[PDB]
């Protein structure tokens, strides 16, 4: 089962349709158990508001919201049973609340002396309160692009301003850290006409 | 109908993962379904199996109205949240199972100091701990606005690392003290790390 | 090879409308997001709006939300910015750019010449 789109951004009030290409539909909010939402293609489960509906047949099914509500933001998984006895889920579609474009605020943090005394340097790049979710973070050490030595994590959509935040950590040995001068993180986002670079010099 | 999962949340690799589900309705399909960190759902099996796992995978006991999952020779890829369910209409709460060789270790808390508009960012890096979770507060709970505590990442060392940041007015960097309070119960470690500008 | 040519700007009264267009040449614009930005003489280029690929919706800046609308014609390989309830604060050179990254990270490598919109 292939779900389209992977991520759906909708304003409160839009008609929204999630397609399952090849029906059962489950809703899941972050951290909670999946709940049966629309079973047998179009039957609404207990507690499901009337704005939800299901349609489709054969190789194409769809879940439809007449008027998007804020509480409808969640992951939606389609699930099928085949009788080779197999119970298969789809990759799920995230239905998020759309807001206005906000470019991230970029900050950089050099490693502390405490961590350097242990032989490791962690440089942290923060992208604060941006939307939409898509962005790109590139680590550059003396203009050399880093690869395979960073890890990032992203918060859930903020319940107040509907933005995302991203934290990226570049980890090096103290020796490799002292072998270079300029440490920078370069951020690209659709709200930016040109990439934003935040950098520092190791000695300063 | 109510289903509840129980069992250990930490199993060593190549050992056995055993989970019990207590079931409001009789057992005469009842499924085990897991969700990976990547949020992919996978049906494992049912008792009244998925070919991807049939070689190492479910029993039942009617005296206490429980059915059980047995997964042998676990690897780190088996780290997941496990749910028991009746068909697809009633799901359990789910239990997180971490498959790791790591041992309990408290975290190191390093400062992310603010330096050179009117908004500054600072925080704390909580690095090299095991297992999940840690909790982070700011100024003993007095500072919550602008706080972002990120999900932990699993490093190649097998230890977790996360960051907790907060944005503040720049003019407050000389007048307001900022302390992050990190708590890691499995190691009984508690750190109050002061973040001073550079 | 890619080239972008914007058109449709001009002198308009406060509270009226405009339909700016941008034509793409030497490459198809069907697999990439097209983004409108704008610049005042002594300022920097601020994002105005973005239209992703078809069925991937559009997004807008806060200063133009509800008043502006972005759309695409993949057949004519063109993008369009409809501007309603124009205020004098919208007076700028409007540029169009192509996001080269299919994952919508906005690798803005190709830009147009821009068209002057003055509202008075
Ligand atoms: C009232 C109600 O919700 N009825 C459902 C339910 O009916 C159950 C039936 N009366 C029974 O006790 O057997 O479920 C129906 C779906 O039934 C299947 C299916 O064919 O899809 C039976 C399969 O054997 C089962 N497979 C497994 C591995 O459990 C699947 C599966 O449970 C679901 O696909 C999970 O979502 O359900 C039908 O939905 C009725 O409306």
């Amino acid at each position: 089962l292939t779900q389209t789109p992977a991520i759906m951004s909708a304003s409160p009030g839009e008609k929204v349709t999630l397609t399952c290409s090849a029906m059962h539909w489950f809703q899941q909010k972050s951290g909670t158990s999946p709940k049966r939402w629309i079973y047998d293609t179009s039957k609404l489960a207990s507690g499901v508001p009337a704005r939800f509906s299901g349609s489709g047949s054969g190789t194409s099914y769809s879940l439809t919201i007449s008027s998007m509500e804020a509480e409808d933001a969640a992951a939606y998984y389609c699930q099928q049973w085949s009788s080779p006895p197999m119970l298969t889920f789809g990759a799920g579609t995230k239905l998020e609340l759309k807001r206005t474009v906000a470019a991230p605020s970029v900050f950089i943090f050099p490693p502390s002396d405490e961590q350097l005394k242990s032989g490791t340097a962690s440089v942290v790049c923060l992208l604060n309160n941006f939307y939409p979710r898509e962005a790109k973070v590139q680590w550059k050490v003396d203009n050399a692009l880093q690869s395979g030595n960073s890890q990032e994590s992203v918060t859930e959509q903020d319940s107040k301003d509907s933005t995302y935040s991203l934290s990226s950590t570049l980890t090096l040995s103290k020796a490799d850290y002292e072998k270079h001068k300029v440490y920078a993180c370069e951020v690209t986002h659709q709200g930016l006409s040109s990439p934003v670079t935040k950098s520092f010099n190791r000695g300063e | 109908v109510q289903l509840q999962e129980s069992g250990p949340g930490l199993v060593k690799p190549s050992q056995s993962l055993s989970l019990t589900c207590s079931v409001g309705y009789s057992i005469t399909y009842w499924n085990w379904i897991r969700q990976f960190p990547g949020n992919k759902l996978e049906w494992m099996g049912s008792i009244n199996y998925n070919p991807s796992l049939k070689d190492r995978i479910i029993t039942r006991d009617t005296s206490k109205n429980q059915f059980f999952l047995k997964l042998n020779s676990v690897t780190t890829e088996d780290t997941a949240t496990y749910y028991c369910a009746r068909g697809g209409d009633y799901w359990g709460q789910g239990t997180s199972v971490t498959v790791s060789s790591a041992s309990t270790k408290g975290p190191s808390v390093f400062p992310l100091a603010p330096s050179s508009g009117g908004t500054a960012a600072l925080g704390c890096l909580v690095k090299d701990y095991f297992p999940e979770p840690v909790t982070v507060s700011w100024n003993s709970g007095a500072l919550t606005s602008g706080v972002h505590t990120f999900p932990a990442v699993l490093q190649s060392s097998g230890l977790y690392s996360l960051s907790s940041v907060v944005t503040v007015p720049s003019s407050s960097l000389g007048t307001q003290t900022y302390i992050c309070n990190v708590n890691h119960k499995p190691s009984n470690t508690k750190v109050d790390k002061r973040v001073e500008p550079k | 090879x890619v080239q972008l040519x914007x058109s449709g700007g001009g002198x308009v009264q406060x509270g009226x409308s405009l339909x700016l267009s941008c034509x793409a040449x030497x490459x198809x614009x069907x697999x990439x997001x097209x983004x409108w930005x704008r610049q005042x003489p002594g300022x920097x280029r601020e994002x105005v709006x973005x239209x992703x690929x078809x069925x991937x919706x559009x997004x807008x800046x806060d200063s133009x939300x509800g008043r502006f609308t972005x759309s695409x014609d993949x057949x004519x390989x063109x993008x369009x910015l409809q501007x309603x309830x124009l205020x004098x604060x919208d007076x700028a050179x409007y540029y169009c750019x192509x996001x080269x990254x299919x994952x919508x990270x906005x690798x803005x490598x190709x830009w147009g010449x821009g068209t002057x919109v003055t509202v008075s």
